[PDB]
Parts: structure tokens; sequence; C-alpha cells
């Protein structure tokens, strides 16, 4: 009781739902004309909508250091560079 | 005092360490098998696709195991080697003894009983894998297995074995029509369902490894699909996915 | 828990046990010095006798393993006395199996192979003495190696 | 602290119909003109005033002297005519009261005023509203009857001849001289218990109930769970003799684990304490302990005893019949439909109990709810089937 | 317009504590009250 | 009106004042929150859930 | 009458700017990341505007869970510097004491020091051991500590981006600190300044002693490469406790046996890399 | 128990120690090449005291089969007398077929003696294996508990990542000729804190004509011009 | 690309040029920048001398 009205899990988003975070995330912020953000959520492998808030913050930060209202695709890939830095370090694949 | 390993049951009776075991051949690793007339044929998804490889072993998923069949593993590849190997030593132990390739269900039985044994008796580890098996025999024709690290194998005909073994059971079931089905619409089937289950789409070539095996002229041929026929079943499937989505 | 108890590998990815039997050599109070030289290889431990009732005559630290090797042993005696016989027993049965002598170098390899195994496995333990040996080496002058509880043999000049 | 509660509440369910017609719609008429007379009559006693008597000798003689400024201490002990009493800050003072001295109210540990300057104790705060450490009579005499739960008429007659003995002809082993508090120690499968709570309503239908489930391995080194529960059984004979429901704590409260010493200690201290309450050559009191679980075999030697706990009733799961009456019990609240598929969803069930028909009965309604929103939606007649599955029976890999 | 009432359960006596928040501390009769990861383990 | 703050006197303690509210202020935020906006339109990909 | 100051009221340090004590570059620590730092000076290095229309969201909260290593105070002594800006000790230990009930009070003093002057970042020490462990039960006072920590929540909320100024707490293990503060929102950025770092040691080693310079024309013969490569840990305020160890003035100049006395003192043994490699 | 054991619910724990171990400190970057496979390793003595001629990183296990490794040298000893004993059998086994690439995959594969059996405690060493009779090189790895990995360029040394990093942005490529070992070195020189020299760095080089440890004369030759 | 000591040059002649032409804070941030990408290279005798 208290939970078995219901179990609702949550499935860990799909390319297509992070690009659909992607363009919640990007709405508000500034970027160049041209971004194949659908590519760029496919790009990163899994995640979760924490990690597109995490890509986008830091494509903002990378912006920064150039300082330009449009977020250039080189650095949006960049910030795509944030999915690394995890990896799985040591080459394990044992599976 | 000394450490003592848990080959043992529960307060309620379930052998919970084949169980996390069982489990745990979901996690990592993606194969799937369908059967189909003159022709069965296995998926497998390649996990690390790292530019600085080579791809010299021809085959990492797909394991050519006899003449007449060739296996697919999902676990621990520590485990895997060594049970390829005996797998491989069994059917050729068949074939001195009785001058016959091995019919599947006995190899497959021989090696879930050699599992069983190992999560049976002794301060052994379960062997954490869990592999598929298709073959062709004089008996049955093509058939295809999937056993369990529990030992206790299954004759499937559409089935998956990975993490989202479950996604893909459900397309197979979905999108599966025995009979009809033939060798290349299973291969479209096939490299579906695996689309499907591998989130990415448009699914490069070098990230899927697929094998055949088909029956020529009184000769069972196991032919593993290279890249450029791979890529051509992609872009067939993909035609057929483009003119599916505009015709609405 | 356990890993600070039995030889397996730490989570922090380290491995306790040898590294507590090194520690073992420093315990017994006592040093000892090797120096290889332009021509000579020559050692030294001091040699403490508590009471002369002891025999200053056997109390030593150094053996001969063979007729040109000499060892100087470092740590607890009992292991130390066994690892000397386990490397006369290696001189011996090298000097069996093939003709010419066993170079130094090789005797302490083996020595630091069976070592090693006891590393390996849990069933038995290191032990905890560590082994200077020297000798003249044709084509190679004076010879200084070092095998240590761990497998690790090395050491020179 | 604590000795009643005013029940001036729960307005008559009795509600026949519980649907909407004109019967159940003049009955709440009927209610809500007794609550209109009621509200009016006691208006007009408290307006129409049957006489005038100055300040009602309040303001007269102890308001004044209560005085303005006051503040809220703690009563401590009491003495022939001077009261002693711990106020705020741990001040403690000494003093007699006579306006508005209230001495079976007054009580130790109770908030008292002090009117400052000359402190001393000039009134009482009964309400206080802070006996809050250990909260058990919360739940005190469940409003749950016997008619709420049907089918379990072996066992509701045993229980209740067992709780009954008290109360009803207790005159019977008064002289008979045994007064024997054995409780009831209960079965049944783990798919029920709730059931064995609704069992035990029937008895709740008297007096009132403590409830104590899981409670710990009593890890505390006073440790006191049963020992508090028997001040607490004390507080209920105090009370109306209340009954103490252990589900699950009985089980495993009170394990039979063959392990002797070196054990979480309740075995030295839960089971021992345990049976000295349970044995009534030690505590009187007309309670009755009821002892649910689902594990039988972990039933304690001690426990195993009817010796000292007798009255051994077992849970089995419900029958055809059975299944027939709770399923028309859930589903009568909620019209599940006009064709009365009844049985086709019990024929060929086995191993169904409580909890299940409720959860079934209420997934029913949700996916009925959720899209098929008929009334008494026509699919509701294979829908009650299709939530029936619902799966979630087990599932545990393949090994088989 | 319920609450956004938003406890961890990884406090550490658990007792008390929740008491307000279930009645009392809700400022509104409306209330979610959602608790993040259960920290407490199967059978704790 | 109740849980408001209000004003007293030196001795008598007579009230002065029923003042605005002094608790709430203080201790509004100890393990709780009050209603935020974070509108559905921001929630995303998860619509087959929601 | 209304006081105007507000840091001198507790004390705990105060206007630790217009000062240079330690630049910038000149630490010896070089990065350990110091680029998250340099992020969080971007807010105190304007950059406010640059926050939005690009549509980022800055940090607020960092917090450095490391241990003496590094200083863990070179980063906020420097930085307030490098963009003049204020910086302030706080002390957490200090700051735990019968002011309890004045705790709220000089929190909003020094939280209002602060916004008075945007470019002001604070610096708080000593949270783990004192200030809100979270494992332990309550002994006594600390429900004391956990309403200051609550009040400093408070100020923290109602901070909520106004201006410009900075909060970075410095602790050496984050697992007893509370959730409140530890939870997005309120604090973010998570930096751990690790251990010398072997060659980032030798670095550090060369800082110091050329802080003082050449150790104070220190000697040819005396190079850190053998009491510097000693895989025994000897945090950085150890070295430069070993750098200042120079205090030897029997000569005008240091030696090597200056800088092994100073390893000598205060040392643990720690060996026996062969085994490993 | 007596193998490679200490599995739970969906991990090897041990086996991740043991990898954690072989983390290790000496970087041991390897290269495929077209020509061949360069195998180049530091080799950063405590002190001047130790000797460089008188241990080895890189030991020949064949003719044309040559072998670096990781943590725990003293293992790989053992792993390396192991596999020299197991290329000598397959040899004899089949006799003459000058086995080294052909015998690559093999000998790698008969690297399951080296973990699958681990003895108790698992081996802390992971090893890279070059071969060239085959026409084409070949570069293995084989780790603690897995298998012949089939790399291009890898490193198993402490900035290992970075290492590896370092060899995919510096292009390992595949039109390389035989002196990619200047990148091998470029590669260490990331993962090295000294003026590396010719007895501080060990490697070998594994071409169609043969394997061959390169003498601290030709080390030096290639270190110089850097 | 991940090339160390052409970064150093680069940056300690970027460094010279900004002095050059008295461009002191610029070649403070490029010094600066040299010394962060200096760290790399353990004994350059002659490249820690030009850095110095
Ligand atoms: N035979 C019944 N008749 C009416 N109501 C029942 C019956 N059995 C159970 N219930 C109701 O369903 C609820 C769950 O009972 P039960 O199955 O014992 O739950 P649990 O399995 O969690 O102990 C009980 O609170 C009870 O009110
Ligand atoms: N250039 C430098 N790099 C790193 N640390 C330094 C440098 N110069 C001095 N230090 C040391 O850093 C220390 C700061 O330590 P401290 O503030 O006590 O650590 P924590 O911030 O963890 O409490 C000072 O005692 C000082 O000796």
């Amino acid at each position: 009781p208290g939970r078995i009205d219901r179990k609702i899990e949550f499935p860990p988003p799909n390319e297509e739902a992070r690009l659909d975070i992607l363009k919640i995330h990007s709405r508000k912020m500034n970027l160049t004309r041209g971004i194949n953000l659908r590519k760029i959520a496919e790009l990163m492998p899994g995640a979760s909508g924490a990690e597109v808030k995490g890509v986008c913050t830091e494509a903002g930060m990378y912006a920064l250091r150039e300082r330009r209202v449009h977020v250039t695709q080189e650095d949006f890939e960049m910030a795509v560079a944030k999915v690394m830095q995890k990896d799985s370090e040591k080459n394990m694949s044992i599976k | 005092r000394y450490d003592s390993r848990t080959t043992i049951f529960s307060p309620e009776g379930r052998l919970y360490q084949v169980e996390y075991a069982m489990e745990a051949i979901g996690h990592a690793g993606t194969c799937l098998g369908i059967l189909a007339n003159d022709g069965v044929l296995l998926a497998a998804e390649r996990r690390n696709i790292h530019k600085l490889l080579d791809e010299v072993f021809f085959s990492e998923k797909i394991y050519k195991l006899n003449e007449d069949m060739a296996c697919s593993v999902a676990g621990i590849t520590s485990d895997a080697n060594v049970l390829t190997n005996e797998l491989r030593l069994i059917a050729q132990r068949y074939l001195l003894q009785y001058q016959e390739p091995i019919p599947c269900e006995q190899l497959v039985t021989a090696l879930c009983d050699i599992k069983q044994a190992y999560t049976q008796f002794g301060g052994k580890r379960p062997f954490g894998v869990s592999l598929l098996y298709i073959g062709w025999d004089k008996h049955y024709g093509f058939q295809l297995y999937q056993s369990d690290p529990s030992g206790n194998y299954g004759g499937w005909k559409a089935t998956c074995i990975g993490n989202n073994s479950a996604a893909a059971v459900s397309m197979l079931k979905q999108d599966y029509k025995e009979g009809e089905m033939t060798l290349k619409s299973a291969l479209a089937l096939a490299i579906k369902v695996l689309n499907k289950t591998m989130d990415v789409s448009k699914l490069s070539a070098e990230k899927v490894e697929i094998a055949t095996l088909t029956r020529e002229n009184g000769k069972t041929v196991i032919r593993v699909l290279k890249q450029k026929e791979v890529e051509q079943l992609i872009k067939k499937h993909e035609e057929e996915e483009a003119k599916a989505e505009r015709e609405k | 828990g356990f890993d600070r108890h039995i030889t397996i590998f730490s989570p922090e990815g380290r491995l306790y046990q040898v590294e507590y039997a090194f520690k073992a050599i420093n315990q017994g109070g006592l040093t000892s010095v090797a120096v290889r030289g332009k021509d000579c290889a020559v050692i030294v431990t001091q040699k403490k006798v508590p009471d002369k009732l002891l025999d200053s005559s056997t109390v030593t630290h150094l053996f001969k393993i063979t007729e040109n090797i000499g060892c100087v042993m470092t740590g607890m005696t009992a292991d130390s006395r066994s690892q000397v016989q386990r490397a006369r027993y290696e001189a011996a049965n090298w000097k069996y199996k093939y003709g010419y002598e066993i170079p130094v170098d090789m005797l302490c390899k083996r020595i630091a192979d069976i070592s090693q195994v006891y590393t390996q496995n849990a069933e038995m333990r290191p032990l905890g003495c560590c082994m200077i040996l020297i000798g003249i080496d044709e084509e190679q002058g004076p010879q200084v190696y070092k095998c240590d509880p761990a497998g690790y043999y090395c050491g020179f000049k | 602290k604590k000795t009643k509660g005013p029940d001036a509440a729960s307005k008559l369910p009795l509600v026949t119909p519980h649907t909407q017609c004109r019967l159940k719609l003049l009955k709440l008429e009927r209610i809500k003109d007794y609550l209109l007379m009621e509200e009016e009559f006691i208006r007009n006693q408290e307006q129409m005033k049957p006489l005038e008597e100055k300040q009602e000798e309040e303001r007269s003689k102890v308001d004044d002297l209560r005085g303005t400024p006051m503040s809220v201490g703690t009563l401590e002990e009491i003495i022939d005519d001077h009261a002693i009493v711990s106020t705020s800050v741990g001040s403690e003072h000494y003093v007699s009261i006579l306006s508005f001295v209230d001495k079976d109210l007054l009580e130790p540990g109770c908030s008292v005023l002090l009117n400052h300057k000359v402190h001393a104790v000039i009134g009482v705060l009964m309400d206080d509203t802070d006996p809050l450490v250990t909260v058990m009579k919360v739940e005190k005499a469940p409003q749950e009857t016997y008619a709420d739960i049907g089918g379990l008429d072996n066992q509701i007659q045993e229980i209740k001849e067992s709780v009954e003995l008290p109360l009803t002809h207790p005159e019977y082993y008064e002289e008979m001289g045994i007064k024997p508090p054995k409780g009831v120690i209960l079965y049944g499968p783990p798919g029920t218990g709730k059931t064995l709570l609704a069992k035990a309503v029937a008895n709740q239908t008297s007096a009132t109930f403590l409830r104590v489930v899981g409670s710990e391995l009593i890890q505390k080194y006073l440790g006191d769970g049963p020992k508090l529960v028997r001040e607490l059984f004390r507080v209920a004979e105090e009370h109306a003799p209340s009954i103490v429901f252990i589900d699950e704590i009985d089980a495993i409260g009170t394990k039979r684990y063959d392990s002797n010493s070196g054990g979480e200690r309740e075995i030295q201290r839960t089971m021992l304490e345990l049976l000295n309450q349970l044995d009534g050559f030690d505590s009187r009191g007309d309670v009755k302990v009821i002892m649910a679980t689902n594990r039988i075999e972990t039933l304690d030697p001690a426990l195993i005893r009817p010796g000292r706990i007798d009255r051994k009733i077992e849970f089995p799961l419900p029958d055809e019949k059975t299944k027939k009456r709770i399923f028309q019990i859930h589903t009568s609240r909620m019209t599940l439909a006009d064709d009365v598929t009844l049985d086709d969803l019990i024929m060929a069930k086995d191993d169904l109990s409580g909890a299940d028909i409720k959860a079934i009965c209420t997934e029913a309604g949700l996916m009925a709810l959720r899209e098929r929103r008929m009334k008494v939606t026509n699919e509701d007649f294979k829908k009650s089937k299709e939530n029936v599955l619902y799966k979630k029976q087990e599932g545990t890999p393949e090994g088989l | 317009d319920c609450t956004f009432i938003r406890v961890s359960g990884s406090e550490l006596e658990g007792a008390r504590m929740v008491r307000e928040l279930f009645v009392m501390a809700r400022e509104h009769a409306p209330s979610i009250i959602f608790m993040d990861e259960i920290d407490s383990i199967g059978s704790s | 009106t109740p849980n408001c703050r209000v004003a007293l006197r030196n001795d008598s303690y007579t009230l002065h004042k029923i003042l605005p509210n002094k608790v709430d202020p203080l201790v509004s935020l100890m393990m709780v929150e009050k209603v935020p906006d974070s509108t559905y339109e921001m929630i995303g990909g998860l619509d087959k859930q929601i | 009458d209304v006081l105007p100051p507000e840091a001198d009221s507790s004390i705990m340090m105060l206007t630790s700017d217009q000062k240079p004590d330690v630049m910038y570059a000149d630490i010896g620590g070089m990065d350990i990341q110091k680029q998250e730092v340099r992020e969080a000076v971007e807010l105190p290095l304007t950059h406010f505007e640059l926050y939005k229309q690009i549509g980022i969201d800055p940090p607020r909260g960092v917090l450095m869970y490391g241990p003496p290593g590094c200083g863990k105070t070179m980063l906020a002594k420097a930085v307030a510097h490098h963009t003049t800006a204020a910086f302030i000790r706080v002390v957490g230990s200090e700051f735990v004491q019968k002011y309890l009930g004045e705790g709220p009070r000089m929190v909003r003093d020094v939280f209002r020091l602060a916004k008075e002057n945007a470019p002001a970042i604070i610096f708080i020490d000593e949270i783990d051991a004192i200030a809100t462990k979270r494992f332990d039960a309550q002994t006594g006072a600390d429900r004391e500590v956990q309403r200051i920590l609550l009040e400093l929540l408070n100020q923290m909320d109602g901070f909520d981006q106004n201006v410009n100024v900075k909060v970075i707490m410095a602790t050496n293990r984050a697992d007893t600190l509370d959730p409140a503060l530890l939870r997005p929102g309120r604090l973010d950025r998570k930096i751990e300044f690790p251990l010398p770092d072997r060659r980032q040691k030798r670095l550090i080693f060369s800082t110091i002693t050329s802080k003082m310079n050449l150790s104070e024309e220190v000697d040819l013969e005396d190079y850190v490469a053998r009491p510097d490569k000693i895989s025994g840990a000897d945090i950085n305020s150890i070295c430069q406790e070993s750098g200042m160890l120079a205090v030897r003035e029997n000569r005008y100049i240091v030696l090597a046996k200056d800088f092994e006395k100073a390893y000598k003192t205060v040392i643990k043994k720690d060996e026996q890399e062969h085994e490993f490699y | 128990f007596s193998l490679t054991t200490f599995s739970p619910s969906g991990k090897l724990v041990q086996i991740e120690y043991a990898l954690a171990a072989v983390a290790g400190g000496a970087p041991s970057v390897g290269i495929k090449a077209a020509n061949g496979v360069v195998l180049a390793t530091e080799k950063k003595q405590k002190s001047i005291l130790y000797d460089e001629r008188s241990v080895h990183k890189v030991e020949p296990i064949t003719k044309h089969i040559g072998l670096v490794y990781s943590g725990m040298g003293p293992d790989y000893r053992v792993l390396v007398h192991r596999a020299r004993k197991l290329a000598q059998q397959y040899y004899l086994v089949y006799q003459e077929p000058i086995p080294t690439a052909q015998l690559v995959q093999r000998v790698a594969s008969v690297m399951q003696e080296y973990t699958q059996s681990g003895g108790v405690r698992p081996f802390g060493v992971s090893l890279l294996i070059c071969g060239w009779n085959e026409g084409r090189p070949y570069l293995f790895q084989s780790d603690p508990s897995g298998a012949y990995f089939a790399w291009k360029a890898t490193a198993m040394g402490k900035n290992y990542v970075n290492g590896k990093t370092f060899l995919e942005k510096r292009y390992n490529e595949d039109l390389e000729l035989e002196d990619a070992i200047h990148t091998a070195i470029l590669t260490l020189k990331e993962s090295f804190e000294g003026q590396m020299t010719e007895d501080n760095i060990e490697v070998g080089i594994c071409n169609e004509a043969g394997f061959r440890r390169l003498t601290p004369t030709e080390v030096k030759d290639y270190l110089a011009a850097i | 690309m991940d090339d160390k000591a052409l970064l150093v040059e680069v940056q300690l002649l970027e460094s010279k040029t900004y002095h050059a032409l008295s461009n002191l804070p610029k070649a403070r941030a490029a010094l600066t920048s040299a010394r962060t990408t200096a760290n790399a290279i353990y004994c350059p005798p002659k490249l820690q001398a030009t850095l110095d």
C-alpha cells in the first residue's frame, strides 16, 4: 500500500528524446543558424537528460571563451566531448 | 575462518547466485538468432567499435564451432573462450566416434550438461555466459537453440539474448511470420530489430556482425556477411523505411 | 574483507601481503651492504651476537650457494635458511641438468620465481627474507643481484 | 496523561443504499434536519438564558485573582493543601490553589497556569495537546465491523468465542478460576494478514485495539519492546480492555531460530517477556493478545505451547463461495456491471487472497476510468479478467 | 498547486521529523510530497 | 487569528497588535518547498510516461 | 542607530582584498584543475552580461572536497587578487560556539558584506569534522549547528544570483555534509584537490624554493631530485614547511643537509614500489 | 576458489581490482605499423644503483614474437616463461611452421592459462604481443582476465588514457612506415617525467624480418632528433 | 594536436614579440600559458633556461 497504485519506470532517453531535450534546453540559448542537433544527440551514447543539460552548459561555457552569441557546431561537439571523460577508462570489455 | 563459495539454495529455495548470473547475462552483449526456411541467421551487436582496433580475428561474437553449426556468446569473454573450445571439442569428439556430424540438439545438451555440472557440484563459479546456436542436421533440418548459464537450454526459432533482449524479442514477435519467412526477409527482419534495439539509427555495417547458415547442394555453408553485403542490406532496409514513411 | 589478511589484490589495486612481507625483512634488526667493483664484488653484514654463549663460528648470515656464488640473507633466519637451502638445491640441480655452472643472474631469477609462486596462490605465505647474492661471471665481471619476497630480482653495483 | 477522547463525530455511518436514490436522499435530509434542529436548540438554550446572575460569579471572585498575566508550566507533585508544580525553565513552586482548582483534571505532569507576581497556580489547561512520546491508541476501536469481511465464518466464530469468553460470560471461567489471557495465534498465507486484521476488527467492535507490526529486533539495551507493550495493555486495562495485534512481529520479533546465544538479545529478552506477559499468573486484565503470522514454522516453542498461549487458529485460503462473497463486497461500492459477471472471474482461479481481490477490484475501476469510461463500462465484463491477470503474481527467471 | 516538498531520505533518528511535514508543515491541503531515492534498503 | 505574531505588554503582557507572519519567513526552508513552475512543456521525451 | 560595519561584529576575517599575498600564477600547484576555478571567477570576472544573451547559467556554489593538498586556500587568496575581490576566511570551527543564536545574525552580516561588494568571495573552512556531520547523531549543540546551517542555506537561497558575489566552501570530505548545501541549485561544482602528484610535487618544490629566491641563494649541490621523488605524500603545506626549514642561519646559504633534515622531520615511511614494478 | 573467482551479481570484483593494479605506471606503448610493430616502454629505475642491462621489460618469446607488459613484473616473468613454453610446444607439435604470426593469434589464445585459470590470485599484468610471420604484422593485448584484443595502437600505463588519446590524435594511421617508433617514443614522452635516455627507454620492434630488442645505441639514435 | 615543445616555443616567441612591441599584459598572459604548457617537459635544459 502506498506503492501498489503504480510502479511507473523511467526509460533512459532515446536518441530522438535526447534531440527533444536538446531543443528544450537550447531554445533559451543563442547559437548559430545551422546545427544538426539530432545527430549531436545521437552522437551521445545513451546518457540522460542530465547529460543533455551538461552538454548545453558545456556549449555555453565553450562559446564563452570565444565571446560570441552564436554557439558553433565545433563548440557543440566540444560540449559533446563532455559525454566523454567517462567512457569505460580501461578497455575491460569483458562483457 | 576460510572462505567458502556459494553454490547453495535460499531459505525460500532459490539458487540466487545462478539467477544473478543469468540476469547479468542480459547486461553486456547483444545477439539474436532468427530461424527461417532454407537459411538461419545470427545477428550480433559490436559493442566496442574504437577506431584503434584492426578487426583481424574476423569474428568476435559469432564463432564457427562445427561444420554444421555456429554459436554466439553473450557473456564474460573469459568463460566464452573456454566454452567455445569445449563445444568444438565435444562436436569433434562426436565426429570421431560416430563418423557423422553431431546433431545440434545433442551438442547443446552436452554443453548445457557441462554448465549444469558447473553450477551443481564443487566450489566452482557458474559459467556466466549465455549463447545461441544455429545448425543443420539430417533429422530436424535448420535448428536454433538458446542456452542460459542455468544450463536450461531451449529450442527457439526467433530470439535475442542481449541487453535489450526484451525489446528485441517483442519486435520479433510483432514482425515475425513463420513459413513465409525466407532468408532475405529474415535478414530484413534481423536488421530491422537490430536497428530498433540499437538506439543510434542508421547503424553502421561495422557495428553489426551477422552470419547466415544456408544449405547448398548436400553441404552446409556458414557465411559471415562481410561489410559490403551488410551495408547493401542496410541500404535496402533504408529504402524500405523511406518508402513506408513517405507513403502515409 | 581479508584484503590485508590473505594474498589477494586490494580494492585500491595493491597487494598488501607482500608489502607487509617486505617490512618483515627490516624486522629482525640487521643490515647488509653489497658493492660491485671494477673487478670484484664485496658484501658485508653486521654480526649481531647477543651474549657470548652463542657460537660466533656459526651465527653467520652469508653462505656459499656454489663454488663461485655467495649469498647474504636479511630477515627472519628460518626463512633465510630455507631459501639458502633452496638456492643450493637449485645450483646443484642446474649443474646437473646443464654442464656449466649456473650464472648468478639465472640463480637469482629462479629464486625470484619461487618467491613469485609463493606470493601467488593462498595456501602458502611469502618468506620474509631478502637475499643478496653475488658472484663473478665471465664476460660480465662481478655480478650482484637481490631477490626479494615479491619476486622482483634486480639490484647492481 | 490520556484517558479518552470526545467522540462526537461519525454521524450515523448507516446510510443504507450508499448509492444515490430517494431513500438515501431522504435519510440525508433527516440527518441534516437533525443537525439544524440541534444547532437551533443549543443556540436558543444559550441565548434565551434561564437567568441573568451577575458576572456568573466568575469575574467577581476567581477571574481577577487569576489575573491578566500568566505562564504555563507542568504540575509535578501533590501535597494535602499545597501542590508542587514544575513550571517553565525548571522552576518549582509549592503553592495551594483555591481559585478554579479542579483537582481531578489537575494531575501530575499536566500544564497549569502561574499568575506571575505572586506566583501561585490559578488554573489548568486540560487540553494541553502534547501527549506525543509513544502514541499507539490513536487508532483505537477501529470502526470496521464483521460485515466488512465475509466467507470466513468458521474463523469468525472461533475468534469470537475466544474473545467472548471474557466480556460475555466472564463468570464462566471466573467460577472455573482460570482467567486465561491465552490470546490467539493466527496462521495464514502471506497473501493475507490484513485479512487477519479484518478478522480482528470483529473483536474491535468491542473495546480498543493496539498494533505492533515489525517493531524491531529490539537491539535497544533497555529492551522494553514487550515491556512497553505491557505498560500499554496496562493502559488498555485502564481504558476498555484492548487487544494487541502483533501480526508478523510474533513471527520475526519472536522467531524460532535454532541459535541459542550470541543472537540479537530479543531471543534473551523478547521471547521471555512475551511469555511473562502471556502467562496470566503475572499480569491480569481482559487484554487478549493476537499473535498473527504467515510463517507457522518459526513458532517458538514457548509460543508453540497452548499451555500459556492457547487458541491456535489457522486462516486458510478463500474457497469458491468465499471468493464470490469477497468480490461482491469489494465491487458493491462500484456497481461493476448490470450483467453481474461474478463466477467467471473465480471459477478457474486458485490461490487468490484478499489483498489480490482488493487489488484487482481497484485496478478494474482504474482501467475503466483510464479511457473506457462508460459508467458500468460494458467492457468491465472481460476487463475484470483482463486486470485479473495483470501478471505480477510471481516472476523468477526460468529455472524450468 | 500542491507543493514541492523534497526530502532525500538519506538523513541521519528517522522517527519524528516527517510528522510535521506529514500533517502540519504541509502549509497546503494539496500536497505531492516528493521523496527522492528510497535510501531505506530492502528490510533495512 | 491563530498561527500569526502579536505584540504583548511588559508585565501584564496584554495584546498590542497582531503582527504579520514571522514564523513563516524565518523557517520557510527547512526540508520542504512550495510550488514551482517547471511546466510540462519543459518536460520532453517522456510523453508516453507522463 | 544602525551600525554600518558587519565583518568585525564577530571578526571571522575581513577584507582580504586590495592586498597581493599570493597573486595567481605564482602558485606551485599549477592547475590541479584550476579551470573550474577560473570558471568560478568568470562571474567575478564580469561576464554576468555574457552569462545572459548566450543563454548559459553560470555556477554559484563551488565545493572543494580535497585534503590540505594544493593548499585549498591558495586558490581563494589568489583569484580574489587575480580579479580584485573581497576574501573572507569565515572559519567553520570558530563559528560553532556559544554564538549559535547570533550565528544566523552573523551569517546575515557576512552575506551583507559580500552583497555590499559584488567583487567578493566567501571561503568557509573546516566543515567536515564539526559543521553539520550527517552520520553521527545530534549531540547537544549539534541542533544549534544544524539551525545555523539552515540559516546559511536561507541566506544563500535569498542571494538567488542577485549580484556577482561568489561562495566557495573548502572541505576535506564532503560525505558528512548536508544534502541541502550539496544538492544542485544551491552548490554545484565539486572539485577535488588531490595529493602533490609527484610530477606536480617536484613543480611545487621548484616554485617554493624559487619563491625564496633560489631558497635564499641555495647552493648548487642541493637538487630536489632525490628528496622529491619520495612517494611519501608530503602535501604542499609540508613542502612549504620544508622550504622554510632552511632557517638554519649558521651560514648564509642552504645545503642539501637542510633539505634532508626538513624531509626527515615530520614524515612517515612508505616505500616498496619494486614489487609493483 | 582455486581459479579466476570472486564474481558477484554482474561483476568480477577481483578482476576489476586486478585491472586497478595493472594501471601500474609503466606506460609501455605499442604501435602496429604497416611494415611491423613497435613495443616501447619506460625503464625508470629508482636511483642509479639499479642496472638497465641486467633486467629487461621487452622479452622475445620466440623468433618474431616480442612481448612487453605492465605492472607486476614478478607476475610478468612467470607469464612470459609460460608463453615461451607454450610457443615452443606448439612449434614442436606442428613442426617447422616458423610460427610467429600464424602463431601470434594462437599464442594469444593459449594465453588462457594466463587468466581463465587464474591461480587463486589472478595475474596482475597486461601484456602486448607483436608478430610478423604472416606477411602482415599483429599487435595483440591480453589483460589480467580478458583475451586477445587485437589493437592497432595502445598504452597500458599510469597515463594510458591520455596516451591512447595522443596515439589517436597523432593518427596511428595505416600508411605509417616502420619508423612509427618515433611516434611511439613521442607517446612515451607524454607519459614520461624526465630526460629520457637509451637505458631509460626500452623498445623492441617486430618486422617481417623478425623481432629484435633495440640496443641502447639505436634507442639513443632515435631519441636524438626528437 | 598535442605537441608540447613546439607549443612552448611558440608561446615563448609570442611573449617575446609582445615584449618587443611593449605588449606587457598580453605578454604576461602568453608567458603564463607558456609555463602551463612547459610543465610537460621535465628536463629540457635549454628550454627551461629560455623560460626563466
Ligand atoms: N475475505 C475478505 N473479505 C473482505 N475484505 C477482505 C477479505 N480479505 C481481505 N480483505 C481486505 O483486504 C485487505 C488486505 O487483506 P490481506 O490480503 O490480509 O492483506 P495482506 O496480504 O497485505 O496482509 C484487508 O485490509 C481487508 O480489509
Ligand atoms: N605555491 C603553493 N602551492 C600550494 N600550496 C602552498 C603554496 N604556498 C604555500 N602553500 C601552503 O598551502 C597551505 C594552505 O593550507 P590550509 O589552508 O591549511 O589547507 P585547507 O585549506 O585544506 O585547510 C598553507 O599552509 C601554505 O603553507
